[PDB]
């Protein structure tokens, strides 16, 4: 009951004569949406870490990857994939 | 539309509800930022 | 496109390298809230004053 | 002369967590800060009346 | 440290996935199979 | 301001870092607010009198 709110709020059980702000009103959502860009090819993420050979330390490789969509699950799944360390994002929420 | 929801827009998530605006927006542009960082407009990126 | 048997094989190997080798765990589980009297340590009693 | 003021009330889960849950579950960690607050303004905005 | 009671949790598994057996974190004998709450507090007894 | 956070936003932070983590930022910032909400009624409480 809204008046067993007040009796919580002020703490006390014998509420006396006034007006009393006990909480907030907010409409809480029913659904659930999610919108994501309509690609669905994968990019080479594979053939950039699988690849024969190497490039040294210096003049190093870029590979310019965009417009695909990735999935790192595949990646750190591997048997020799033994460290991974990031910086300003966690590990396991990389996929969203 | 026109029913507060959770929206998860490529990252954004957050609650609101989601209505057809007025805006002129020119296509360089994606996301209409109010005053101190508020998501005020936003733009799908499915049908644009 | 998705069909094996739900429960599958650890395919022990010893030629493995170290970072994928079988390695039997035990964990422990242990509250840390106010605590009745059952574990306790080798801690000795004092007489109360 | 001036008498009174414009009166406001300010709340802390749109205002400090926004929109978010798991910003209201970890707020009240804290304690009785948004009640010292609210009664505050409350406490001004009947002194102006 | 004084405590409630101890607990033993026995089970195998591998070098690879020795890190996501803790509170707050995702795999594939984790999500499943095997899961502990955000609070857990406990230790690994990993011999050779 | 992002109080020397990551973000100004608290709902990226909850989405990008681990609640490990996570909560480190998230109390940076909730004792920003707290005290942006402390001094905003304490000025006006010198304001009212
Ligand atoms: C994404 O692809 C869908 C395919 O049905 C199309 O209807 C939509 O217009 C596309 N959006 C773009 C290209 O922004």
């Amino acid at each position: 009951d809204p008046l067993s709110e007040t009796k919580c709020t002020l703490k006390s059980f014998t509420v006396e004569k006034g007006i009393y702000q006990t909480s907030n009103f907010r409409v809480q959502p029913t659904e659930s949406i999610v919108r994501f860009p309509n690609i669905t090819n994968l990019c080479p993420f594979d053939e950039v870490f699988n690849a024969t050979r190497f490039a040294s330390v210096y003049a190093w490789n870029r590979k310019r990857i965009s417009n695909c969509v990735a999935d790192y699950s595949v990646l750190y799944n591997l048997a020799p994939f033994f460290t991974f360390k990031c910086y300003g994002v966690s590990p396991t929420k990389l996929n969203d | 539309k026109n029913k507060c929801v959770n929206f998860n827009f490529n990252g954004l998530k957050g609650t609101g509800v989601l209505t057809e605006s007025n805006k002129k927006f020119l296509p360089f542009q994606q996301f209409g930022r109010d005053i101190a960082d508020t998501t005020d407009a936003v733009r799908d990126p499915q049908t644009l | 496109f998705n069909c094996y048997f739900p429960l599958r094989s650890y395919s022990f190997r010893p030629t493995y390298g170290v970072g994928h080798q079988p390695y039997r765990v035990v964990v422990l589980s242990f509250e840390l809230l106010h605590a009745p009297a059952t574990v306790c340590g080798p801690k000795k009693s004092t007489n109360l004053v | 002369l001036p008498v009174s003021m414009t009166k406001t009330s300010v709340d802390c889960t749109m205002y400090i967590c926004g929109d978010s849950t798991e910003c209201s579950n970890l707020l009240l960690q804290y304690g009785s800060f948004c009640t010292q607050l609210k009664r505050a303004l409350t406490g001004i905005a009947v002194e102006q009346d | 440290l004084c405590f409630t009671n101890v607990y033993a949790d026995s089970f195998v598994i591998r070098g690879d996935e020795v890190r996501q057996i803790a509170p707050g974190q995702t795999g594939n004998i984790a999500d499943y199979n095997y899961k502990l709450p955000d609070d857990f507090t406990g230790c690994v007894i990993a011999w050779n | 301001s992002k109080f020397g956070a990551i973000s100004s936003v608290l709902n990226d932070i909850f989405s990008r870092l681990d609640p490990p983590e996570a909560e480190v930022q998230i109390d940076r910032l909730i004792t920003g607010r707290l005290q942006s909400l402390q001094t905003y009624v304490t000025q006006q409480l010198i304001r009212a009198a």
